[PDB]
């Protein structure tokens, strides 16, 4: 009985993912680990990815669509109820990606879908306009583990998956790794009436075959907390700004704006999510109080309320421009956002 | 091949004692082969205490988001903020400037317990 299996009942992508690691670290040295969940309309990113870069943080903001970086890597998808989450863990030496990605493939045909690996991290089917992408997948690996999640395309709203991963068209130089853009379709049109509860079954028997045994079902309640050792301080980390925005590797975002009284454009130096140095240059003729916000404006949090706040904080510097620096920052909260 | 001039781990780092009594870390050829090509390297705050057996970066190759430890405690030195521009460099050079972070160990009672380089080829035809 070295085999383990769990649902989670939550849709909430911060606390499937909180859940995700913990029994990923605690997990025994001899287990294979099956984790089924998926994650009400969200955007979930790579370690190193730059999400106001990747995706559309201020569509995302107005529809309250949850952002959450993962801890392993790999590119930015959008998740609804939709889309269902897998992931296979399992031991070293043992752990090995294309024995979970055969097993996820298995359940696919015993369904009747018919669905061939591609590149490194992908899952796609034949179609008569083309080839179409159904999943995505991304891996880590410690010393001792390893684990295999990704995501299965059911009867997702492609349309706002479409529009989520389209960014603004924002200037911005970064570092860290970009997504890669497949055309997706839907398992539906090959399957009609496919649910989650059926895909998990497939995934189940399949897994359940391969390692030739058995195990009842372990639902991970929605409302209260796991038991699961170390959770709430995993839990509160997914769930921070610092770890879902501000992990962003070092990037500059260059904005600009026309005012009535000048043009104003703006570089930024950011790292660890914090503005390291700010530069103006503007035709205004009132550079003073706009040359002083760059020098305060260091160390800031790269954010609409902590840019405001430094904004108001200097009108009560800079009074004579009062109704300026007032369209200033509120032009600036928007450009970040 | 493998440098024997220097220290080894069990998760396959190499440590290189540089004469103004510092910390050089990096990853062996053998284990960056593995990984596969360096995408992005998340490297460690600059200035961190950190313990042996710790993760203090994680490295993202096109196959995966492997761990990399510590293998002895102390304060984070430098970061090779070259990596953070051509992480290649850790498969084409990773003893030269595939160097991932420099350290001063604070306790060095660990040194006494770790493996010397003809120590790791043993440990190599097993794991
Ligand atoms: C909890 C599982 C997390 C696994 C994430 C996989 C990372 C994928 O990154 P890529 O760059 O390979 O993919 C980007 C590309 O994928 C398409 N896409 C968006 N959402 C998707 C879902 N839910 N499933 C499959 N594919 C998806 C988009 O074209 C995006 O550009």
């Amino acid at each position: 009985s070295t085999l383990r299996l769990l649902i989670s009942d939550s849709y909430d992508p911060w606390f499937n993912l909180a859940v995700e690691e913990c029994i990923f670290r605690q997990m025994p040295a001899t287990q294979r680990v099956l984790f089924l969940w998926r994650n009400a309309d969200t955007v979930v990113i790579g370690r190193a990815q730059n999400p106001w870069k990747e995706c559309n943080t201020r569509r995302m903001e107005e529809d309250n669509v949850r952002l959450a970086r993962r801890s392993s890597g790999g590119g930015a998808v959008f998740h609804d109820l939709g889309n269902t989450c897998f992931t296979f863990m399992a031991g070293k030496p043992e752990y090995d990606k294309t024995i979970s990605t055969s097993i996820v493939l298995n359940a696919l045909n015993a369904l009747g879908v018919s669905a061939e690996a591609s590149g490194r991290n992908d899952l796609v089917v034949k179609t008569v306009e083309g080839d179409r992408k159904v999943s995505g997948s991304a891996y880590r690996e410690t010393k001792d583990r390893g684990f295999h999640h990704g995501t299965l395309l059911l009867n997702a709203d492609l349309s706002r998956l479409a529009n989520y991963l389209n960014p603004d068209k924002k200037k911005l130089a970064a570092k860290g790794i970009t997504s890669v853009r497949s055309r997706v379709t839907n398992l539906t049109e090959l399957l009609p009436g496919i649910t989650h509860e059926q895909v998990c079954e497939a995934i189940t028997e399949a897994f359940f075959a391969h390692y030739g045994e058995r195990v009842e079902a372990e639902i991970i309640s929605p409302n209260k907390t796991p038991d699961l050792p170390n959770f709430a301080e995993t839990f509160a980390r997914q769930s921070s700004w610092e770890w879902n925005f501000g992990q962003a590797p070092a990037f500059s975002h260059l904005l600009d704006e026309r005012f009535t009284w000048g043009g104003v454009e703006l570089h930024f130096d950011v790292e660890k999510g914090h503005i390291t140095r700010a530069q103006v240059f503007t035709d205004s003729l009132n550079p003073a109080p706009l040359e002083a916000l760059a020098g305060r404006l260091q160390g800031c949090l790269y954010r609409a309320d902590m840019l405001q706040q430094e904004c108001e904080a200097l009108l009560v510097d800079f009074p004579e421009q009062e109704k300026e620096l007032r369209e200033l920052s509120a032009w600036m909260a928007g450009a970040v956002r | 091949n493998v440098p024997a001039e220097l220290k080894y781990s069990k998760e396959h780092e190499w440590l290189r004692k540089e004469a103004d009594g510092t910390y050089t870390v990096g990853i062996t050829e053998h284990a960056q082969e593995l990984l596969g090509d360096m995408v992005f390297v998340d490297l460690p705050e600059v200035g961190a205490t950190v313990s042996a057996g710790d993760d203090c970066a994680v490295a993202e190759s096109v196959k995966a988001a492997s761990d990399i430890y510590a293998p002895v405690s102390g304060e984070i030195v430098a970061v090779n903020d070259a990596l953070s521009d051509s992480p290649e460099l850790v498969n084409s050079e990773p003893y030269a400037g595939g160097w991932i972070f420099k350290i001063k160990a604070s306790d060095e009672s660990e040194l006494e317990s770790l493996l010397d380089a003809t120590a790791y080829e043993a440990l190599l035809e097993d794991e």
